[PDB]
RNA sequence: CCUGAAAAUGGAUGGCGCUCAAGCGUGUUACCUAUACUCUACCGUCAGGGUUGAUAUGAUGCCCUGACGAGUAGGCAGGCG
RNA sequence: AUAUGUAAGAAGUCCUUGUUACUUAAUUGAACGUGGACAUUUGAAUGAAGAGCUUUUAGUGGGCCAUUUUUGGUAAGCAG
RNA sequence: AUACUGCCAGCUGGGACUGAGGACUGCGACGUAAGUCAAGGAUGCUGGCAUAAUGGUUAUAUGCCGCCCGUCUUGAAACACGGACCAAGGAGUCUAACGUCUAUGCGAGUGUUUGGGUGUAAAACCCAUACGCGUAAUGAAAGUGAACGUAGGUUGGGGCCUCGCAAGAGGUGCACAAUCGACCGAUCCUGAUGUCUUCGGAUGGAUUUGAGUAAGAGCAUAGCUGUUGGGACCCGAAAGAU
């Protein structure tokens, strides 16, 4: 779609819309992030706050693999169970025959609880558990016992 | 000549006939202009308005929050209507029995309100069943909840989430963030 | 080559374009600012009156 | 589609005014006054004429 | 070369008064002030501490804080093409209660106790105020005011 | 159903209530005009007679045209004329005599001609050039309908009421007048008299209070 | 230069990158060929998995 | 009004020319003419509306409208090749 | 003198009260309230060819000239 | 009596410009009756020609106007610069990574196209365990990690519900804005039963703080505009290297 844009607008108009004045020139403010402390610094400490200096401390060869630990929620961790039992689930709400999820395989590492699973009792398989979120397990009847 | 005291040939400045080009959007645009013109019911002109309205303006509207809706009292049997998108929640585990009228309905939010008993019903049904709106309540999804809002308005001690690519340590955590490096903010 | 030093020259004009209007002004002002043991203070007794309320009319 | 102008167009000036008719059929435009000579005082003129 | 310092060109603003200098009376710090209050600035030169910058002096405000010895006053000041909220930490000394406010609520007292009058009569009481109205007929005589004619005077050095 | 003559006929019943209604108001208007201006005369006369001064009321309205143009004008004058909805040449508005008014009107005094004008010229003013605000668009009054749909709150039912309101300046004269779109006169037909507008008439210039010669000016200019 | 309320971009284009640059134009060709060499692979070992 | 009052190509109350002026001060009045004002036609823009009718009409289709229109740098939109 | 801050109401005005860890010698105060009395004039004028802005981006960042107030300079079609 | 002012919904003329609209509709006027009319826009009558007569184009003449364009500039006709002429060519492009907006698909998910299958041999068309982004934040980090409540209270809120013959009352109030809170992380504190007697850190807090929670909104594709790196809108150095 070159034919829908504003150069083919700005044929016959001397500027092509960069001004008799200011010219579009080449570089008039400098390269890339060019002047940052000097001349740009107003645009640094308006839009880019921190953006000078160093913080923290290094971590020379630093691995995601080890710090991989997907958070799963109470409200979604009845989502890990298939729609077809889900319900079967629910209605019989019994211990000595609660579900089993196993987050790891589900693809997370720790679980969180943000609040409200219903009062079915349920087996949670988990690599690391919060305090609420076993509290909530508890409450709900289930228990979360920790795997690796 | 004349001392205009405001800006000459101002156009409206909202929506009318929206950007879509969907026939069916048009027919209901169509359908719901004769409505609002012609029965004085301010549902029809709100209807109407939405319609025109865009897709960040018409966020999409989650059965949790069509059932915390239909949990207002003297709301539970009322007409729950989305001029967009209802879209599935699993934190919620029940559903009432409602019609809810939309544009659109996700699968797993039109399966959830089958199952649950009440219909998911097209804006025209909608026009056929309720001409000027009756018993109806209209939702409107979060419009400030965007990723793109959160960005809007930063500035010095405005608390506004940067327009950054990388997040962590070095990354615009230092000097102008904490008075450890010059000042915050 | 001396240029112009200063001027408030169309400054004025061009704050009225779309200008001086009023701010915007809340019921409900910030308490920001405000004496923190009186915060306090206004916290427990904002407590207090909606416990009360809710007895009251639940 | 067009304005006509009243103080002419008779038509349309009876049409915002009925009472244009009886104005004309009685000459309110032109109507005397009863002449009752109340005699101004001498000091009144003694003060206009006064250099 | 230029200076503008925190109480640059405030020489004669500060200033004291003719006769009025040194130790301050009691009722300025006898006067309570609540939140809401309606307040003038005006900078006391002899006390220091707490002092409204020059900009301040001469406006008005609203009391949003109180504390031991001043209290919080909101400003609307602009700044460019727009008003900011500036919120003073001024003492008692430089504030003032403001008495538009005061006559405003006499007013409203009067306009209170006037459609009481109307509930209990109905003598169309007319609360809203009005401009100064052009004057009436009247007639004016001459007993003992005949006309004295008055004449342009010549002109004269006089020195 | 075929209410072919019958709702006709019914809204002609109406209408001839209507006019009836103008034409006692009508009468009633005149008979005001003529005891106003035929007890002022008296009073004038026995005040004489008695060898006092009868002062006479000061004017209760005005009209006011803007006599300059549109170019180069001081803010505050700019903005009092604009509030005054002179915001052309040669256009004309209604102006009831209060402090603020006179105060606004020194204000704009040497871009304005005013005075203090007659039931003629308002009359004929409001004949002639006569157009409403209904929605925000100036429509011609030539009747008195739309009059009576867009002033009947205020009892004002036809260009004679409406024109009684203005002169008689009444308790719905804000209204009425706000009614009234401003007047766009055009230039005076034998001239404006003087070889230069921009000094004041008591200078010989045109700007300023022609206090009752605003009538000839507007006649001239209407 | 540096300008309004935008993403800090790192785009590492300051070498010679046009020199380096491999466009998959041979996409469908190389996959056509991968299958053409799989075929004829079983044709060489053809009782062989 | 005159003296005071001298600068260089020839020379400018704009020119011609004007002397109870066609000069100066003042005072009515008539008259002339801007893309201004008033009123009409038409163009476009903006806006506020009407319009579901058995065929002969792809409903910003048809229609009622009121106001408005200078423009560099610049923006946007409808189009032409 | 000119210019300039604020106010001219419904987020408002008046009552055994209700809350509090603040405050008071003290249910005295302070703040925030529940329950009550205010209508065809809801508390000056004029206007309001809609009001509150949200995002984003262009060009510009040499200016110059009036009547006025004014600084330097003898002054300048000077400089500010 | 005349002046001179003012008014007349007072009378009588002489000229000019315009004639928009086009199937009944309205408001009025005429002895108050069927009808007429100057009343929501010109009709009636008559003549000449039917042609270059009107008109279009074109060249000239005449009256009045009219400085040479482009550019930089406060200011250009300029005694500022480029331009003798004509033809053809000639200058905001494409890409990587993105911001706002908009359209579309699906939606707590989303993206088939690295690959594999197939094919009417670069197209179709079909196939995910993965991976990217999103669904959790916060802290430098060890780490910890989002309901005291109808996911809270207050003010305002479109719409909907109940409403008497035109007021306006009550109820419910999504989005969104203001405010007071609650929860998660960080900081500073007080530290319970217990105890690898130095550990774990319950409980209660604090004019502190976060790009958070508080019934998800994103992912992908495309388009204008804007950004950065790239020859980077096109032409242009004095130089520097091998």
């Amino acid at each position: 779609p070159s034919r829908f844009t504003k150069t083919r607008k700005h044929r016959g108009h001397v500027s092509a819309g960069k001004g008799r004045i200011g010219k579009h020139r080449k570089h008039p403010g400098g390269r890339g992030m060019a002047g940052g402390q000097h001349h740009h610094r107003i645009n640094m400490d308006k839009y880019h706050p921190g953006y000078f200096g160093k913080v923290g401390m290094r971590y020379f060869h630093k691995q995601q693999a080890h710090f991989w630990k997907p958070v799963l929620n109470l409200d979604k961790l009845w989502t890990l169970i298939p729609e077809d039992k889900r319900d079967q689930y629910l209605k019989s709400a019994s211990k000595e025959t609660a579900p089993v999820i196993d987050t790891l395989a589900a693809g997370y590492g720790k679980i969180l609880g943000k609040g409200r699973i219903p009062n079915v009792p349920v087996i949670v398989k988990a690599r690391f558990v919060s305090k609420l979120a076993e509290e909530k397990i508890r409450a709900a009847g289930g228990v979360v016992e920790l795997i690796a | 000549g004349i001392d205009h005291t405001s800006k000459q040939h101002k156009r409206s400045g909202h929506r009318t006939a929206p950007k879509s080009d969907n026939v069916y959007l048009k027919l209901l645009v169509k359908l719901y202009t004769f409505l609002a013109r012609r029965t004085d019911a301010p549902f029809n002109k709100v209807v109407l308005k939405a319609l025109f309205l865009s897709k960040i303006n018409r966020p999409p509207v989650s059965v949790s929050r069509i059932a915390r809706a239909l949990k207002q009292e003297g709301a539970a049997n009322k007409t729950v209507v989305v001029v967009g998108t209802v879209t599935d929640d699993a934190r919620i585990f029940e559903f009432p029995k409602t019609t809810v009228a939309a544009l659109r309905f996700t699968a797993g939010a039109r399966a959830k309100i089958v199952k649950a008993g009440g219909e998911c019903i097209t804006l025209d049904q909608l026009a056929v069943r309720a001409p000027k709106g009756q018993n109806t309540l209209i939702l409107r999804g979060p419009r400030n909840s965007r990723e793109a809002v959160r960005h809007f308005g930063m500035g010095p001690h405005k608390g506004k989430a940067p327009r950054i690519l990388s997040t962590g340590r070095k990354f615009e955590r230092a000097r102008g963030r904490r008075r450890s490096k010059g000042f915050k903010v | 080559a001396k240029s112009k030093n200063h001027t408030a020259h169309n400054q004025t004009r061009k704050a009225h374009r779309n200008g001086i209007k009023k701010p915007k002004t809340y019921k409900y002002p910030s308490l920001k600012g405000v004496d923190p043991k009186f915060r306090r203070n206004h916290k427990h007794a904002l407590h207090g009156t909606a416990k009360a309320l809710a007895a009251a009319k639940k | 589609v067009l304005k006509k102008n009243p103080l002419k167009n008779k038509q349309v000036l009876l049409r915002l005014n009925p009472y244009a008719k009886v104005f004309a059929a009685e000459k309110l435009g032109s109507k005397k006054a009863e002449k009752t000579g109340t005699k101004p005082a001498a000091v009144f003129t003694e003060t206009l004429k006064h250099d | 070369g230029k200076s503008h310092g925190y109480r640059s060109r405030t020489r004669y603003m500060f200033q004291r008064d003719f006769r009025k200098h040194g130790a301050v009376h009691l009722s300025t710090y006898l006067k309570v002030y609540k939140v809401g209050d309606i307040v003038d600035i005006k900078a006391n030169g002899s006390i220091q501490k707490g002092m409204p910058h020059k900009f301040y002096q001469g406006k008005t405000g609203v009391v949003y804080n109180v504390t031991k010895s001043s209290v919080g006053v909101i400003i609307n000041k602009m700044v460019g093409n727009r008003y900011l909220e500036k919120r003073l930490n001024l003492r008692v000394e430089h504030i003032k209660h403001s008495k538009c406010r005061q006559e405003f609520l006499e007013r409203v007292k009067a306009n209170a106790a006037k459609r009481a009058e109307a509930k209990a009569q109905g003598v169309a009481v007319q609360l809203k105020r009005q401009p100064a109205q052009p004057r009436e007929s009247r007639i004016v005589s001459t007993e003992g005011n005949v006309p004295q004619t008055l004449a342009p005077v010549p002109y004269e050095t006089f020195i | 159903a075929e209410q072919v003559a019958a709702e006709r006929a019914a809204r002609k019943a109406a209408n001839k209530e209507k006019r009836a209604i103008i034409l006692e108001r009508n009468a009633a208007y005149q008979k005001e005009y003529e005891t106003a201006e035929r007890n002022i005369i008296q009073a004038k006369r026995d005040a004489k007679a008695a060898g006092s001064y009868y002062v006479e009321a000061q004017h209760k309205l005005v009209f006011v045209v803007r006599i300059k143009g549109i170019n180069k004008i001081p803010p505050k004058p700019r903005k009092v004329l604009q509030l005054l909805r002179l915001t052309r040449i040669n256009s004309g508005t209604f102006v009831k005599v209060t402090k603020a008014t006179l105060e606004l009107l020194k204000l704009i005094e040497p871009y304005v001609a005013y005075g203090y004008p007659s039931y003629s010229t308002i009359r004929q003013l409001v004949y002639k050039r006569g157009f409403g605000k209904i929605n925000k668009q100036r429509v011609p009054l030539s009747d008195n309908a739309i009059i009576e749909a867009n002033l009947g709150k205020y009892g004002i039912l036809s260009i004679d009421d409406l024109i009684h309101e203005i002169i008689t300046v009444g308790p719905h004269f804000k209204q009425a007048n706000n009614f009234l779109w401003p007047f766009k006169l055009s230039n005076p037909s034998g001239g404006w008299g003087v070889p230069r507008k921009f000094k004041h008439f008591i200078q010989g210039g045109s700007f300023g209070n022609r206090e009752e010669f605003i009538n000839k000016l507007v006649k001239s200019m209407n | 230069a540096i300008s309004k309320n935008l993403p800090i971009l790192k785009n590492h284009f300051r070498k010679h990158w046009q020199e380096r640059v491999k466009v998959h134009f041979d996409q469908a060709g190389k996959k056509v060929s991968r299958r053409n060499a799989r075929a004829t692979r079983a044709a060489k070992i053809a009782p062989r998995p």
